[PDB]
């Protein structure tokens, strides 16, 4: 999974 | 609508309760309750919605992968027939990863995006509403392509408004680039546009940081280093 | 009984799958179906419904115990008064909680224990009872006292057995022997029982551990580690 | 919080 914006 | 009895100041303190319990559904539940009131939100109240529905929705998708996962392996050359349990189960979870999107995607159109005329409001709403698109995506295969779509739609319009009225190291306008950019290599298959979107977002804050007090510095420079992050796995 | 229409073996299946997947309110939900088909339980069928059980309760008890110490908080000598929301957000958490215990301890009674006849089985099941009686008492205040003492009667029906039927490493005896320890000091008030407990358990495990092979010796000293952690914050 | 069986 890639980084994406926010919690997680 | 269960919270239709209880005020609308305490959904939202009940919420940011529920934020330190780590009660995540209760927190979705209760920034429902809150949008349905019918009251625009503040910026602390549209943080509160998307930390609630990005925890859940996170969790449906963490198990979603799993679950294909396994799915997948007995269904390669070589595997033991193990019956219609994983599949049904993989359904099972898709179908409330789903729901939650619709939900979300509810409140986004029934009304906050069309009493959204700040910005700030307006952008970090069609942001979200290019999420949970995507999120449907990750799990869609025929009508993928019209999910896929919408997802662009959103996003595009986000950008379209961040770009005129924003800085481009606002942390608003960074998380919705990052978030584009990664649609658009994960999804989309696009990957040069990943790129090139990653890279002119993070030069372009980079030579903005130069206003930022130490508050803002350290908001920006954060999600720049995810874009950084991102751009070091495609590159 | 939502789960009356799944075959037994699926739900057992679908109950390892939602444990890979951290999907442990479902993982409940399947092995409470597999319970009320009417069949005894296996040893690993047993496992996972203690397991999904625990995850559960474990969740609503770290959240309880958030929103108790923000209560407590608001009631200390010079809080501002918050209103009604943090005590009715504890209620509806603890009335949860209390709701998922006694789940389980209906599943207990209605008809696990009754038709355990094995050590194995007995012991383990009584000494979930003990567990789940422990839970509500952690919250209770009036009929603490009732509640504690089931716990206290299930504990020590299990460890009269235990004691009698098995050896002093067997993992059930040590586990059991461990939460009844912790019964002691937490619950009862009676830290030098705890104390007593922990160090005789611990003793005469470590004087049978030369009966067992690698991998049984691997599984009980993995308990005793716990009566030690335990014995070093208590003196 | 002391040390009891099992997950958490
Ligand atoms: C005006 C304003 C904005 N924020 C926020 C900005 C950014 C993220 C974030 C997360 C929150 C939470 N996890 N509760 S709040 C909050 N907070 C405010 N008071
Ligand atoms: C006969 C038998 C026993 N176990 C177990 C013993 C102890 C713990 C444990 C946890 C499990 C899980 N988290 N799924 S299984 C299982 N497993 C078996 N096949
Ligand atoms: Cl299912
Ligand atoms: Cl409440
Ligand atoms: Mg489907
Ligand atoms: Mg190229
Ligand atoms: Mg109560
Ligand atoms: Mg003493």
């Amino acid at each position: 999974m890639f980084k994406t914006e926010g919690p997680d | 609508g269960a919270m239709g009895s209880m005020e609308r100041a305490s959904l939202i303190q009940k919420a940011k309760l529920a934020e330190q319990a780590e009660r995540y559904e209760d927190m979705a539940a209760f920034m429902k309750g809150a949008v349905e009131k019918g009251e625009e939100l503040s910026c602390e109240e549209r943080n509160l919605l998307s930390v609630a529905y990005k925890n859940v929705v996170g969790g449906q998708r963490a198990a979603w992968r799993v679950l294909s996962s396994i799915e997948q392996k007995s269904n390669e050359e070589g595997s033991e027939e193990k019956g219609p349990e994983v599949r049904e189960y993989r359904e099972k979870v898709e179908t409330e990863l789903q729901g939650v999107c619709d939900t979300v995607l509810g409140l986004l159109d029934s009304h906050l995006i069309k009493e959204a005329g700040d910005a700030e409001s307006r952008v970090f709403y069609l942001k979200m509403k290019g999420d949970y698109y995507r999120y449907l995506a990750e799990v869609a295969t025929g009508d993928k392509k019209r999910i896929i779509d919408s997802a662009r739609s959103a996003y595009q319009e986000a950008m379209d408004i961040s770009k005129k009225e924003m800085p481009p190291t606002n942390p608003i306008r960074l998380g919705l680039a990052l978030n584009f950019s990664v649609f658009h290599y994960e999804i989309a298959n696009s990957p040069e546009e990943a790129i090139s979107l990653a890279k002119t977002t993070f030069d372009e804050a980079m030579a903005d940081l130069h206003t930022l007090s130490e508050d803002s510095y350290k908001d920006s420079t954060l999600i720049m280093q995810l874009l950084r992050d991102n751009l070091t796995l495609w590159t």
